[PDB]
């Protein structure tokens, strides 16, 4: 196959900015490249074919460039309705493939998260499992590292994360991360902590509790 | 008096695949291993005949079809294939007796900024019959609104350009193709090899 | 005017079958390149199958032998017969007009297909209790299926500060979700906070009062 790589999300811009989204084909596809735009809950719609030809209908602020293995989508002045995900796609080969997509979300000032840790409820422990939850509230930008630590040992492979969509009132994110343990192992350990790394914090903020201790 | 193979293989202009050329060859002597032994072709597949024994054989007539396609489309020039080319441009029969010969022609056929003289048929309601040449330019109606010869949404010019360009993708580069068909009818066999 | 409308999607167990359907208008299915493209939740786009107007059909290797594309020109309808479904086939399936060479210039809105062996189950609702200006509290809506649930606070009276996170799919095949709210820590012992959880598929309605721990 041919693998299409785009940059990671999100891309932060404001109304009026000039935005460029790149695309990298793992081999030469000459100029057989397409660009699609997708809003959440809606199907994609085509913007650019043959790498640089505007689809009939698409506003003129959209433009495409490139050949061989590197391509570029460009929005001269970003409009309010241009916040979406953009996929590239090589066509005119035996099997088409898309890039993973690049989402362009709203730009704001850096905001550090407020961090909360929640122990398992006595209700849940009686049922045999323990979920420790760590909340990162209203932060910007999207990138944030949540490191679980149990009796000071860094925990990997037993936590899951979920992020809210960018807030419409203040364009921040919130993050929930659940660490899941058997009840039996939950009580083999004393200190539970999550360590939050984010560019709005001078140093990693840690919130912790000692199991059983009020 | 030799068969005018050079007139087919060494023509300096080739046709678009949708409008493939056909030279009908007859009343001549053909040394096939002139082509067989030159080793200039990235493809030389024969069907229903042994390429070396060809110079011992006679046929009523031989047909040489020629055209340009993409390198990665040369696989479609074979019996039993499907795809844009096989279906809508040039179709071999399942019982094909002939040879399929191809070679990379990027030097001659790739034009900077796109060589928009080489086209293929992109839209067609139905698959071609074998050895059918369709040169229609009727506007293809993809919707329920008749097009009345005017392009527009759902109203597509049926042909697409290859736009052969300098590209480092070999599959995307143009190849010149010669298809030899061997016809054997209840008539004189006017196209013979050296040995007979 | 022009339209592509998918249907036939829904919930099915691994090994099961499902026939997708795409009713077109103004587009004539039998004269177009008609495609199916799918999107796993939160993932990218994957082309599935094509049917040429002339009859030729192609398939992604991930579905060869199991899916079959077809059409009924009497009904101006495209079909996708999916056999031997696996969980990895879970996606929104889009019907798209391919304008030649896998250039998808018109997409239906899509129909979701969930392949799972999980049993339908209502969630358990556990408290995320506030700790000793601003306090955070929440609800852990754990171990339900299928999607979705809804979460309110104080039957809607509380809406400011509320983040209901996207559900994560656990190793067990069951979803889990958190709903949190930040409130003035002064109100903790004076104001009552209840989360109202609704999971229609199992006819579950739960109201959990969240309060600080003694
Ligand atoms: C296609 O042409 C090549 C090369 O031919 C040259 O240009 C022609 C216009 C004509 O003037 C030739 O005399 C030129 O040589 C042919 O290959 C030659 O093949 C002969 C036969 O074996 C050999 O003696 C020569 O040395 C070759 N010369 C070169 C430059 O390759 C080739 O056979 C022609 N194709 C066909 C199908 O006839
Ligand atoms: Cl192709």
């Amino acid at each position: 196959d041919i693998q299409m790589t785009q940059p990671p999300s999100p891309l932060f811009a404001s109304v009026g900015d000039r935005v460029t989204i790149t695309c990298r084909a793992s081999q030469s596809i000459s100029s057989w490249l397409a660009w699609y735009q997708q809003k959440p809950g809606k199907a994609p719609k085509l913007l650019i074919y043959k790498a640089s030809s505007l689809e009939s209908g698409v506003p003129s602020r959209f433009s495409g460039s490139g050949s061989e293995t590197e391509f570029t989508l460009t929005i001269s002045s970003l409009q309010p309705d241009d916040f979406a995900t953009y996929y590239c796609q090589q066509y005119n080969s035996y099997f088409p493939t898309f890039g993973q997509g690049t989402k362009v979300e709203i730009k704001r000032t850096v905001a550090a998260p407020s961090v909360f840790i929640f122990p398992p409820s006595d209700e849940q422990l009686k049922s045999g499992t323990a979920s420790v939850v760590c909340l990162l509230n209203n932060f910007y930008p999207r990138e944030a590292k949540v490191q679980w630590k149990v009796d000071n040992a860094l925990q990997s492979g037993n936590s899951q994360e979920s992020v809210t969509e960018q807030d419409s009132k203040d364009s921040t994110y919130s993050l929930s991360s659940t660490l899941t343990l058997s009840k039996a192992d939950y009580e083999k350990h004393k200190v539970y902590a999550c360590e939050v790394t984010h560019q709005g914090l001078s140093s990693p903020v840690t919130k912790s509790f000692n199991r059983g201790e009020c | 008096n030799l068969c005018p193979f050079g007139e087919v293989f060494n023509a300096t202009r080739f046709a678009s695949v949708y409008a493939w050329n056909r030279k009908r060859i007859s009343n001549c002597v053909a040394d096939y291993s002139v082509l067989y032994n030159s080793a200039s072709f990235s493809t030389f597949k024969c069907y229903g005949v042994s390429p070396t024994k060809l110079n011992d054989l006679c046929f009523t007539n031989v047909y040489a079809d020629s055209f340009v396609i993409r390198g990665d489309e040369v696989r479609q020039i074979a019996p039993g294939q499907t795809g844009k080319i096989a279906d809508y441009n040039y179709k071999l029969p399942d019982d094909f007796t002939g040879c399929v010969i191809a070679w990379n022609s990027n030097n001659l056929d790739s034009k900077v900024g796109g060589n928009y003289n080489y086209l293929y048929r992109l839209f067609r309601k139905s698959n071609l019959k074998p050895f059918e040449r369709d040169i229609s330019t009727e506007i293809y109606q993809a919707g329920s609104t008749p097009c009345n010869g005017v392009e527009g949404f759902n109203c597509y010019f049926p042909l697409q350009s290859y736009g052969f360009q300098p590209t480092n993708g070999v599959g995307y580069q143009p190849y010149r193709v010669v298809v030899l068909s061997f016809e054997l009818l209840h008539a004189p066999a006017t196209v013979c090899g050296p040995g007979s | 005017e022009v339209q592509l409308v998918e249907s036939g999607g829904g919930l099915v167990q691994p090994g099961g079958s499902l026939r997708l359907s795409c009713a077109a208008s103004e587009f004539i299915v039998s004269r177009n390149y008609m495609s199916w493209v799918r999107q796993a939740p939160g993932k990218g786009l994957e082309w599935v199958s094509v049917i040429y107007s002339g009859g030729t059909t192609y398939y992604a290797d991930s579905v060869k032998g199991r899916f079959t594309i077809s059409r009924d020109s009497s009904k101006n309808t495209l079909y996708l017969q999916m056999n031997s479904l696996r969980a990895e086939d879970t996606a929104v399936y889009y019907c798209a007009r391919d304008r030649g060479d896998y250039l998808f210039d018109y997409w239906g809105q899509g129909t979701l297909v969930t392949v799972s062996s999980a049993s339908t189950k209502g969630p358990s609702v556990f408290p995320l209790a506030p700790s000793s200006g601003t306090a955070a509290l929440g609800c852990l809506v754990k171990d339900y299926f299928p999607e979705p649930v809804t979460v309110s606070w104080n039957s809607g009276a509380l809406t400011s500060g509320v983040h209901t996170f996207p559900a994560v799919l656990q190793s067990s095949g069951l979803y889990s979700l958190s709903s949190v709210v930040t409130v003035p820590s002064s109100s903790l012992g004076t104001q009552t906070y209840i989360c109202n959880v609704n999971h229609k598929p199992s006819n579950t309605k739960v109201d959990k009062k969240v309060e600080p721990k003694s």
